[PDB]
RNA sequence: GUGGGAGAGGGUGGUGGAAUUCCCGGAGUAGCGGUGAAAUGCGCAGAUACCGGGAGGAACGCCGAUGGCGAAGGCAGCCACCUGGUCCACCCGUGACGCUGAGGCGCGAAAGCGUGGGGAGCAAACCGGAUUAGAUACCCGGGUAGUCCACGCCCUAAACGAUGCGCGCUAGGUCUCUGGGUCUCCUGGGGGCCGAAGCUAACGCGUUAAGCGCGCCGCCUGGGGAGUACGGCCGCAAGGC
């Protein structure tokens, strides 16, 4: 499978308000994908985690979701 | 005596029992069943067979109110979690969708010694 | 059988009917290795079934054996302390030995005085769905579908 | 000094969603719960399961790491303010201003003490139910102190790398966090794994030394008696040195 950084443009990892790209980092649930799946570096991942959590408080990213399967 | 004809079926599966509630589309229940509602008494409630007959009993109970379509909601890890869904599919109630909504905390309340 | 599969014994085809199921049934009748006596029982029991009934004893023998074959049975399995009666299917080979053994055992529980009388009468009742052997079969399938709650311990 | 950096380092205020419990309403019957089986428990004054509203307390899922920070204890939602340590580049300034450190002074997980709050979940003691030969236990149902906050005590620990601090020297390989660079790589500062020489009773250690040297502090000198007795200092007490 592809990684998220691999299929994406040049984006601001620090902009908490850009949902279209930030949504691509959550999973089927609201969970923040691991580095195995985001292709991010050690430092980039630390920044993403913090920006996603910021967007979650503005109401733009979901804290958790429901899985439609099983 | 209601004629709802479409609604939700919540499967609550724990290791000691499986119990099924069938509600109208805005969540108010209609009928329900469990491993204890059918004959079983002890540890046999948390068996997959009990889960089967439980789902099926609540299914036939919802037929009386005229249900056809069902949106399945599943909570918990337990034996006969899958066995109860498979019963609901075969029950005749058309299964619209299936969602696992098991509530997991964000690590807030200290668990009983059993769960640490 | 810890090493191998323990291949099945291939019995001799029957001298009269040329059927292997007959011989196998004859052998269950045999006691103390008197196969000559056990055959004369079965064959004289074929005269009984073919006179008192205008049908072919071969087909009744098979039709009887079929009605005693159990499709499920229960076994025990040690789980968390005391064990459980676990329902599971019956191998087509085991349906052979069980139906045959039951027919012979049932017939010797019978009131009739002479041996061949009891065999024939049992076979007839068994082929009609009654008699002592079909009881042991209908009672076993009752163990399963009663302990159906342990169908997840299949093994 | 200058210019940059990463970080659950600390303190204060604020704030977000998930979950548990409780209350209100709706809908809805006969059980739920729990175990190896059970029973005590709860449920017709309507529980369990389900939808909605509210209250309150505690802890932060994923990210999360074999990761990072701190002298140690220890430190994880998010935001803001106050603040400590530390690393790198420049080769600018001072001109041996250094190292260690008996005593002193401060910090010091958890449990425990005092005063006043708080109290959802958990839970010593305790009340029950089981198991058992017995059960002063493991398993189950309850439950008080306590766990949380403020202020003041207490000073213990497998407080562990069971490895005191600083400096110099002595093959490399590989994974990694974070800087700088002419950016297959080089070069620092951390965190790991193999391993040269060497050391070690052995296991093992090996540029993060348990190698080679030097400086300084602490400490050991067979087991039991015993971390006891006595004396002293500290403590409200428990008790500590
Ligand atoms: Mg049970
Ligand atoms: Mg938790
Ligand atoms: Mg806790
Ligand atoms: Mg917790
Ligand atoms: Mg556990
Ligand atoms: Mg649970
Ligand atoms: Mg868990
Ligand atoms: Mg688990
Ligand atoms: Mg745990
Ligand atoms: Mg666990
Ligand atoms: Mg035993
Ligand atoms: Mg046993
Ligand atoms: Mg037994
Ligand atoms: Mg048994
Ligand atoms: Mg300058
Ligand atoms: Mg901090
Ligand atoms: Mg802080
Ligand atoms: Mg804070
Ligand atoms: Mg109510
Ligand atoms: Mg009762
Ligand atoms: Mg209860
Ligand atoms: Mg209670
Ligand atoms: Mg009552
Ligand atoms: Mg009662
Ligand atoms: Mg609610
Ligand atoms: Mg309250
Ligand atoms: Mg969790
Ligand atoms: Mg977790
Ligand atoms: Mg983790
Ligand atoms: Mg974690
Ligand atoms: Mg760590
Ligand atoms: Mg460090
Ligand atoms: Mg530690
Ligand atoms: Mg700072
Ligand atoms: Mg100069
Ligand atoms: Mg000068
Ligand atoms: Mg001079
Ligand atoms: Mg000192
Ligand atoms: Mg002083
Ligand atoms: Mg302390
Ligand atoms: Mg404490
Ligand atoms: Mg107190
Ligand atoms: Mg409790
Ligand atoms: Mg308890
Ligand atoms: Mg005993
Ligand atoms: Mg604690
Ligand atoms: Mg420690
Ligand atoms: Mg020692
Ligand atoms: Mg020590
Ligand atoms: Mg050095
Ligand atoms: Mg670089
Ligand atoms: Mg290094
Ligand atoms: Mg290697
Ligand atoms: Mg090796
Ligand atoms: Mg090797
Ligand atoms: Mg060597
Ligand atoms: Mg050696
Ligand atoms: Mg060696
Ligand atoms: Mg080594
Ligand atoms: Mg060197
Ligand atoms: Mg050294
Ligand atoms: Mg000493
Ligand atoms: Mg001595
Ligand atoms: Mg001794
Ligand atoms: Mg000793
Ligand atoms: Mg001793
Ligand atoms: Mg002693
Ligand atoms: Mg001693
Ligand atoms: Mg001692
Ligand atoms: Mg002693
Ligand atoms: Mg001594
Ligand atoms: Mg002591
Ligand atoms: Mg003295
Ligand atoms: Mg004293
Ligand atoms: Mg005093
Ligand atoms: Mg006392
Ligand atoms: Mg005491
Ligand atoms: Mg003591
Ligand atoms: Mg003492």
């Amino acid at each position: 499978k592809a990684k998220v950084k691999a299929t994406l443009g040049e984006f601001d990892l620090r902009d908490y308000r850009n949902v279209e790209v930030l949504k691509r980092f959550l999973s089927e649930t609201g969970k923040i994908l691991p580095r195995r799946r985001t292709g991010l570096s050690a430092k980039e991942q630390r920044i993403l985690a913090k920006t996603i959590k910021r967007a979650r408080i503005l109401g733009l990213l979901p804290f958790t979701e429901k899985l439609v399967r099983k | 005596k209601r004629q709802v004809a479409s609604g939700r079926a919540y499967i609550h599966a724990s290791y000691n029992n499986t119990i099924v509630t069938i509600t109208d589309p805005d969540g108010n229940p209609i009928t329900w069943s469990s491993g204890g509602v059918i004959g079983y008494k002890g540890s046999r409630k948390g068996t997959p067979y009990a889960a089967q007959l439980a789902a099926l009993d609540a299914a036939k109970k919802a037929m009386a109110y005229g249900m056809q379509s069902v949106d399945v909601i599943v909570r918990g890890t337990g034996a006969g979690r899958e066995q109860a869904i498979r019963a609901l599919q075969a029950s005749g109630l058309q299964v619209k969708s299936i969602v696992d909504d098991t509530p997991v905390p964000h690590n807030g309340c200290r668990p009983k010694k059993k769960f640490r | 059988a810890r090493r191998r599969r323990a291949e099945v014994r291939q019995l001799q085809p029957d001298l009269v009917y040329g059927d292997v199921l007959v011989t196998a049934f004859i052998n269950k009748i045999m006691r103390d290795g008197k196969k000559n006596l056990a055959a004369r029982i079965f064959y004289d029991a074929c005269k009984i079934i073919q006179e008192k009934t205008g049908q072919e004893p071969l087909k009744v023998f098979k039709q009887a054996v079929e009605n005693v074959k159990p499709r499920m049975e229960v076994r025990s399995r040690r789980v968390g302390g005391a064990n459980y009666q676990v329902p599971m299917e019956v191998s087509p080979r085991r349906q052979q030995s069980l139906a045959l053994r039951w027919l012979v055992q049932a017939a010797n529980q019978r009131p009739e005085r002479r041996a061949a009388v009891r065999i024939a009468h049992e076979l007839m009742d068994a082929a009609e769905g009654k008699g002592g052997a079909v009881k042991k079969k209908e009672d076993v399938e009752r163990m399963a579908e009663a302990n159906r709650a342990y169908a997840h311990y299949r093994w």
